[PDB]
DNA sequence: CCTTTTTTTTT
DNA sequence: CTTTTTTTTTT
């Protein structure tokens, strides 16, 4: 019996629950954004909320509030706005849903109930909890499934009834973990087939009109149908289910394509960076050779129907059609590829690529690619002693493959616009999701490309040019393996695995789609990119859509947390101790345990199972662990110790367990304690009935409980508390809340040991390729931030490709400043998990490793959002031995200065080479103009530009800086700023633009085109490689023409076969022999050797026979006479000189035009 | 030697009676064999059941030896699935449990063997011997057959038409029948059994297959190495026919049916391939290439137009598709005589069965036709015993066959059609004759055998 | 076009193929109950009336016919001799 | 207008 | 140099 909206017609929407300082924060930052950035824009508001004072409560109270708000609009009236609540763990998701259903019931406004019972039925019917397919099946009764099987005529198939018999046969014999593990695998497979047949029988021809018990049975089995049907607001799913989508009665709905208006309420947002990365590293690897050959063959003549339903789609594939033909002709795709040249066949070749400056390869010799014509086979070979290189082919082939996939997405979007207007039978599914199924099918069928069906479906969820906003976070690494195919012995396949975007890029894509994502986590703005999103990229990409909190709002939160946690005025003590290696302390204990052995080392190898390899480490985490144990036993009032180690002390290493068990029992007797220890408490242990047992012991018994867990084993949802009895605990407890929210007599831990967090480098275990992408993402995300200079990041990526031990990987991570903010994120969570109960002890102890004393002393954020128990852990470290600085932001600048230079050196070298082929592409020339147009119009930009971010270089000095490095050599050896105080200055004085603009001819020309006359005094100065090679080279080019403009000389476009080889085509004087140009800025750049120059003449002598040349150098010394040089470019007589070299046109002393030189030049071109 | 029957309860009974015959043999009043020869003869017999029951017979010790001895105890899914199989066997009989146990046993066996086959046919040859040999041989009865420890087999007719596994790949007894000796109990009942296997072939889209063949064959070429000598010539007539066929019917466009009485019911075109041609459409359907719309339109014309009939197109398309598959079979045989001795060492397994999987791989990769691997593999399970319609050779239905074609709109897209052609390229009587013509000596023991 | 399972069997009945098919079931459904040697002296056999005409057409060589199938064919053959279709003449 | 039970293997 | 659990949803 579904419930209508008639009860909300009498609802008093004016009446509202009383807001909270935590509640006001969420709405305050959102209302202003809506009235500034528009209504349908989106936002990425993070909220740094402490875990104890109201994360859920406020999170779910916001989710409920949006549920109530939409109902009023629907009642006052269209599709409901979705309100996903994405988390990481199923336990947390179900707990959040249960609390929400709890909240709808017992929430009382001003002391009286708010929701009538009927309203609760309506609101509860809007919430959904879509689980995985396996658990979805083992939730509905046998009657519910039988109605679906009978009502859809699926009982007449042998396979369907055979499977369902087994599922019903097994689920009846439940209650045994051995059976439980196979009912879940079996349930998932049957669920796919049952829904697949349900969708096949429903999407075509016959369509069952769902109603009555068939609707309830089909909605119970398909909760995603409740959303598609049209009565469901909220979904309660994990991140993995959000990234994989959920079935409705028609197809598989993906929320990533329907984000416009979504209100994602992602909880513990920082953890989703690793979760989203696990979905991205789990994509299928595609053969590049097969895909490119298949695309080339099915495109040369495979027309698409000329109907109004496919207009403008034939044009999106035209540039791809020509490129595929050109690509096939260049690399001879009619043949198959195969390696050659032994010392290349023993092991495969892996070719990492950033699609940018980082281009590490695992073949120590550069591999060429020759196209043999006698033996009809493309051969990959090595040449130990160029256009035809293996890396150039694979990069070119990858660009085309993603060009097709990119074009495929535009065609699908174009198709939807063609059919949205056509109102024939499109039904309610007129969105890009309803037509995605069809638009991909129709286009892949006409082109015969049905093999790419999966690769297009699974990938449907700012290019790599210097004239764009380049970044790794909308780009990706590309791991390619070139190994022999299976079975056949003389062919290879390019098994390419892509990472086309990043979890931070994915998060930005959600907000740009229109999502209103809310980040609810304490460490939601950490200064690491390994365990979080890059919030410096998300700041530049989103801009003002990345909402923040003002001074008063973060000050208001601290006051709220200071009230609900009033530690000092009520009276408590936070004792903090730092524990070192205490070899003497542990020696006495080990001797006293088993003194009969020769020495303590025998105890290590007899009763502890430790050799002379780990003895230095095991002692370190045993001496520090035990020393904290006895200090807890010294205090009788405290009776709860949680040790958060990194190694799971359980039945595995039980030899250690009994030694520490004996030490706890030994100290118990001499301190008058009946203590208890709870060993082996890992994720398995709390599951069955585990962590409730520890609560019961402190509920009734008298003693001290010591718990040995790990950081991983205390992820989230775990509530380390217990029920307190005043008979058990006397005046030890004391309330800290200024007011009194519900009681229920609960306490929490009062003394926790915090060992150093280790193994902070992310990992994946899905496959070897699956974590290969994960490890390469981490290296390239540290380099993009600026933690690693490109010298070391490329070194790390080269080792990562060849093969490294996990110890080597972590030793590189430890060397960066990202690792400090990573470990200070683990602690900030571990300390924050113990403050979930207001009613607290007075003597709260804190013991942490001394390997963290220096790390903790580096914390430098604002306590205005910190917890009460973490500032105490950091204040002791501040009031300690030494307090120094690490200069976080200045070592970042030295790396981003080095990085942007390396990008210019690598991209420009590729742009020039791609201009050395005939013809030059229209984009390539257009991009070349924009590089020079922006570079010399804006010599210094005020802010950080969002369109030419690799052109510039942030400097510690305004308007200039000093560098030192081989400008035409290795870009990894550059040094900047104070590293080289005697280097080459990149100021405006060095280029001497002031002398150039003093001229009466140059100055007027710049004003018309806006070219700079002076450099501003901002810190975003130009790159070194793109100031001498692109800027001074182009500054003279404009200066030369402007001087020669006022002498009846006009210049035209160089043709598309010698572009960039010559400045401009010169006309006038009436002479048929065309006049060319070679413009430079002085004689000290552009050597232009005679052999090199003679090469340029031949390529243009073939063009138009005889030719003339001029070697104008603009600025310089005007005193030196002109010279007359021959085609051999050595010396000759004047009248037999093919080329002429003018030393300068403007004086470098007082900026005087070379009137005599041009007059002879004017006279010379008349004679010639 | 094979003892092929059609029921599982009969082969095990025959094997059991054979084992008793060796033990209980009172020739001249004394045992025929000594106490040792019985073990040698018993080792030569092998019973090959389905994969599901082959798994549920080996003990957990045998599977542990294989999983540990192959480094498979690291795959994070092999151990996950093997945990469920181990955990489900320990329970009682419970027929509800057993029906689900046999389902998962077969799937796990398939997944385990292909991993055991990718890991063994590569470079890290595990050199199966010792107690690991008795473990795989127990899990793979069709491995002692490949190793020469046994020749006698005991399998059902379906297992004889599906093939069994060894450490390398799936061995099909049909393709290696020269010199065999089949013994078939109730031979008459195998006509129904073989026909049931021939009706399980997968339907192939004719429009996709012909368009795919035409696109790849136009330019993609084979290597000029000695291993592909005179193989390019086998495909030359097919290339010209593919180009001529594409030009005649305008294969650059897609096909679609337009007209009344053509969308409420799809057309079905049955054909004997010689003289029995029946169409489900009441009136003849023409096929016109629209150059303005860039579409090929199957339509019903209410008014004989030999040029441009739908039946003529499908018949020609079928002939070309079976021509490629027929040529594919000749190329595989041609490949195995250029590499039989001229390859010189390199690889043992010198047999049209061992070379067949590689020769299919190399040729389909050079032509970029890897989507036809399954279709080529299945066609050998039907016509492999081979390597007409010419009123100049033996014309009969028992080796010509029948073809059923379904022309309906494609899935998801409302303006294209596909010819899902289901074939019966031979008959069980033809299959039996091909088995005899391959060199097998067949014994048919049945009262109503004639 | 789609025919009822009845009409499939009706078309099969009109052929002489169906007559040699039913006489294959009987010849096996009777030889299976003959695997022993100890037998009663009154082995009875009762068969349907719809099989007397079919069983009277059996004319193959009796040099391998079972004892129980022979006795099943003579009784239907007792009604003199009946003209047959002469299967060859209608096959040509 | 004849009048069903039964089977194996891979997925 | 270096110090591990654990987590989801597909097929
Ligand atoms: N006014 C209130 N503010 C915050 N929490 C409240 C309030 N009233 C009741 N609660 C309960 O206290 C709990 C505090 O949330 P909890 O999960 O302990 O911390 P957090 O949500 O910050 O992790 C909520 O679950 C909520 O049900």
């Amino acid at each position: 019996m579904n419930v209508s909206i008639e009860e909300f017609t009498h609802f008093d929407f004016q009446l509202v629950p009383e807001p909270s300082p935590l509640d006001l924060v969420i709405t305050e930052s959102l209302k202003n954004h809506i009235e500034v950035n528009g209504v349908k824009s989106g936002a990425l508001l993070p909220l740094p909320f402490q875990t104890g004072i109201g994360k859920t409560y406020t999170a779910l109270n916001f989710l409920l509030q949006q549920m109530l708000e939409q109902v009023r609009s629907e009642l006052k009236e269209k599709s409901k706005r979705l309100l996903y609540y994405v988390t990481d763990s199923v336990d947390n998701v179900v707990s959040a849903k249960a609390d929400l259903l709890k909240l709808i019931e017992k929430q009382t406004v001003k002391g009286e109930p708010r929701f009538t019972l009927e309203q609760q039925e309506y609101l509860k019917a809007q919430i959904v909890h879509l689980p995985n397919q396996s658990e979805q099946l083992l939730q509905c009764s046998d009657a519910v499934l039988n109605d679906v099987l009978i009502g859809f005529n699926l009982n007449a198939e042998r396979d369907v009834q055979a499977e369902w018999s087994a599922i019903s046969g097994l689920r009846r014999h439940a209650s045994n973990p051995e059976v439980k593990i196979s009912l879940n695998r079996q349930a998932g497979y049957f669920y796919r087939n049952l829904i697949d047949r349900l969708q096949k029988k429903q999407k075509g021809a016959d369509r069952v009109l769902l109603s009555g018990s068939l609707l309830a049975s089909v909605e119970t089995l398909l909760p995603g149908e409740k959303i598609r049907n049209g009565s469901a607001h909220v979904a309660f799913l994990t991140t993995s289910k959000f990234l994989k989508g959920f079935h409705n009665t028609r197809s598989r709905y993906s929320p990533l394509r329907d984000l416009s208006g979504a209100v994602l309420i992602i909880d513990e947002i920082d953890k989703q960076n690793q979760v989203i990365l696990s979905e991205l590293c789990k994509q299928q690897a595609q053969d590049l050779i097969w895909a490119i050959r298949t695309l080339r063959a099915n495109f040369r003549d495979h027309q698409l129907e000329s109907s109004p339903r496919y207009d403008k789609i034939e044009d999106l594939f035209e540039p791809l059609r020509e490129r595929l033909e050109e690509f096939g002709t260049n690399w001879n795709l009619a043949f198959a590829f195969n390696t050659e040249g032994a010392n290349l066949n023993e092991r495969p070749v892996r070719l990492f690529s950033d699609r940018s400056f980082t281009h590490v390869s695992s073949a120590t010799h550069k591999l060429s690619l020759k196209s043999d014509f006698l033996r009809r086979k493309n051969l990959i070979f090595s040449d130990e002693k160029k256009h035809g290189l293996l890396t150039r082919f694979v990069n070119e082939a990858d660009v085309i493959y993603q060009w097709f996939l990119g074009t495929m997405r535009k065609a699908v979007f174009q198709y939807w616009e063609n059919v949205r207007g056509l109102e024939i039978e499109v039904r309610e599914n007129r969105s890009l999701e309803g037509t995605f199924q069809e638009a991909v099918q129709s286009l892949l069928t006409h082109f015969n490309l049905q093999e790419f069906e999966s690769a297009v479906y699974e990938s449907f969820d700012k290019a790599n040019k210097l004239s764009s906003s380049k970044s790794y976070h909308h780009t990706g690494l590309k791991l390619v393996e070139v190994a022999h195919n299976q079975g056949t012995r003389d062919t290879v396949n390019c098994k390419a695995s892509f990472l086309n975007t990043s979890p931070s890029g994915v998060l930005a894509d959600m907000v740009d789609a229109g999502a209103v994502i809310l980040g609810i986590s304490a460490t939601a703005r950490a200064d690491t990119v390994i365990h979080n999103f890059d919030f410096k990229y998300l700041n530049e990409r989103l801009g003002n859509k990345l909402l923040s909190l003002s001074r008063e709002q973060k000050q208001r939160v601290n006051n709220y947390y200071h009230s609900r946690r009033n530690y000092k005025d009520n009276g408590v003590v936070l004792t903090v101790k730092y524990l070192n290696s205490r070899d003497a302390f542990l020696d006495a204990l080990l001797e006293e345990y088993k003194p009969e052995a020769r020495s303590s080392h025998f105890i290590l190898n007899h009763y502890l199972g430790i050799a002379e390899s780990e003895q230095a480490f095991v002692r370190s985490w045993l001496s520090k662990l035990l020393a904290s144990i006895k200090a807890f036993i010294s205090s009788p009032d405290n009776r709860y110790m949680l040790s958060l180690l990194n190694r799971t002390l359980d039945t595995t290493r039980q030899n250690i367990n009994d030694f520490i068990q004996f030490c706890c029992d030994k100290w118990a007797k001499e301190f008058n304690v009946k203590t208890k220890t709870f060993f082996g408490v890992n994720a398995d242990w709390m599951r069955l009935v585990g962590y409730d047992e520890i609560s019961k012991h402190l509920n009734t018994e008298l003693g001290k409980v010591v718990v040995f867990s790990t950081y991983a084993s205390m992820g989230a949802g775990k509530n380390p508390d217990y029920a307190v009895n005043l008979a058990l605990e006397g005046e030890s407890l004391i309330s800290v809340a200024d007011v009194t929210y519900s009681t229920q007599l609960r306490s929490d831990i009062d003394s926790i040991y915090l060992e150093k967090p280790t193994q902070l480098l992310l990992s994946d275990d899905y496959s070897h390729t699956a974590n290969q992408l994960c490890q390469f993402h981490q290296i390239l995300s540290l380099q993009e931030n600026g933690e690693l200079s490109p010298k070391s990041a490329e070194n790390w990526c080269r080792q990562q490709l060849m093969g490294m031990s996990r110890e080597r990987s972590l030793q590189q991570y430890h060397q960066t400043s990202d690792y400090q903010s990573a470990v200070r994120k683990y602690i900030e969570q571990a300390v924050g998990r113990a403050g979930r109960t207001s009613l607290k002890r007075k003597q709260i102890l804190l013991f942490v490793d001394s390997g963290l004393k220096e790390i903790l002393a580096e914390e430098s954020r604002d306590p205005s959002l910190f917890s009460h128990e973490y500032v105490a852990l950091v204040n002791k470290a501040k009031s300690a031995g030494k307090s120094i600085v690490e200069d976080r932001a200045v070592r970042r600048l030295f790396n981003l200065a080095q990085r942007n230079n390396k990008d210019g050196m690598l991209s420009i070298k590729a742009l020039v080479h791609r201009l050395h082929n005939q013809p030059a592409s229209k984009s390539d020339i257009q991009e070349w103009q924009d590089i020079r147009t922006q570079l010399l119009r804006y010599p210094t930009v005020a802010f950080q530009p969002e369109r030419f971010n690799r052109l510039y270089l942030q400097s510690m000095t305004k308007g200039y800086y000093r560098y030192q490095g081989n400008l035409d050599g290795d870009p990894n050896s550059f040094e900047f700023f104070d590293r080289v105080p005697y280097g080459d200055m990149v100021s405006e004085e060095d280029c001497s633009l002031a002398t150039l603009v003093q001229n009466q001819y140059v100055r007027p020309w710049f004003e018309r085109k806006g070219f700079a006359c002076s450099w501003q005094k901002e810190a975003n100065v130009m790159t070194p490689i793109m100031f001498t090679n692109i800027y001074k080279g182009a500054l003279g080019e404009q200066a030369v023409e402007a001087v020669l403009t006022a002498f009846d000389f006009t210049f035209e476009e160089v043709p598309n076969s010698i572009y960039e080889r010559f400045d401009n085509r010169v006309i006038f004087a009436g002479i048929e022999q065309p006049i060319w140009l070679d413009s430079k800025y002085w004689k000290h750049e552009g050597n232009e050797s005679s052999e090199g120059y003679s090469s340029k003449i031949a390529l243009v002598e073939e063009e138009f026979g005889p030719s003339k040349f001029i070697y104008v150098n603009a600025l310089g010394d005007t005193s030196k006479p002109i010279r007359y040089l021959n085609s051999c470019f050595v010396e000759t007589s004047p009248q037999l000189a093919k080329v002429i070299e003018i030393p300068a046109l403007i004086d470098d002393s007082n900026a005087d035009t070379n009137r005599t030189a041009v007059q002879e030049l004017i006279k010379w071109l008349h004679h010639s | 030697l094979y003892y092929v029957t059609d029921s599982v309860d009969n082969v095990v009974s025959a094997k059991a009676d054979l084992l008793k015959l060796i033990e209980k043999q009172t020739v001249k009043g004394e045992p025929r064999f000594t106490l040792e020869q019985q073990e040698y003869l018993k080792a030569q017999i092998v019973h090959l059941p389905n994969q599901s029951e082959q798994l549920l017979q080996c003990s957990d010790a045998v599977l542990n030896d294989v999983l540990i001895g192959f480094n498979l105890n690291a795959e994070r899914d092999v151990q996950a699935e093997w945990s469920a199989i181990s955990g489900l066997r320990r329970h009682a009989s419970n027929p509800e449990v057993k029906i689900s146990l046999n389902r998962q046993a077969g799937y796990f066996y398939r997944n385990l063997i292909d991993r055991l086959q990718k890991k063994q046919k590569g470079a890290d040859r595990v050199l199966l011997s010792g107690s690991l040999l008795a473990s795989v041989e127990t899990l793979l009865p069709g491995e002692k057959i490949r190793n020469g420890s046994a020749h006698v087999a005991f399998l059902t007719t379906s297992k004889f038409l599906k093939g069994f596994h060894n450490t390398r790949s799936r061995y099909s007894p049909l393709r290696d029948l020269s010199g065999a000796v089949l013994i078939i109990d109730e031979i008459d009942k195998q006509n129904q059994v073989i026909l049931s296997e021939l009706c399980k072939q997968q339907a192939q889209d004719l429009i996709w297959a012909i368009r795919t063949l035409r696109a790849n064959f136009r330019d993609h070429q084979l290597e000029s190495s000695p291993r592909y000598d005179k193989i390019e010539d086998l495909f030359e007539p097919l290339r010209e026919r593919l180009e001529e066929f594409g030009t005649n019917w305008n294969l650059a466009f897609a096909f679609n049916t337009e007209g009344a009485n053509l969308n409420e019911r799809p057309v079905r075109l049955f054909s004997d391939r010689s003289f029995t041609h029946v169409s489900s459409a009441t009136h003849k359907l023409s096929l016109k290439s629209d150059f303005l719309r860039r579409k090929n339109l199957i339509f019903s014309d209410e008014k004989i137009e030999k040029h441009g009939l739908l039946t003529r197109f499908v018949n020609e398309a079928d002939v070309i598709y079976q021509w490629f598959l027929g040529t594919m079979r000749k190329a595989v045989f041609q490949y195995w005589e250029n590499v039989r001795g001229l390859e010189i060492e390199v690889r043992e397994n010198r047999s049209l069965e061992g070379t067949f999987q590689e020769a299919v791989q190399s040729l389909l990769t050079h032509f970029n036709l890897q989507e036809f691997e399954s279709a080529v593999y299945e066609s050998f399970d039907t016509r492999g015993l081979r390597q007409a319609n010419k009123l100049s050779s033996s014309k009969s239905y028992h080796h010509t066959g029948l073809k059923l074609v379904e022309v309906a709109h494609n899935q998801g897209t409302r303006d294209t059609v596909n010819c899902k052609a289901s074939f019966l390229n031979t008959s069980p009587s033809g299959v039996l004759a091909d088995m005899v013509d391959a060199g097998a000596v067949i014994l048919g023991i049945s009262a109503t055998a004639r």
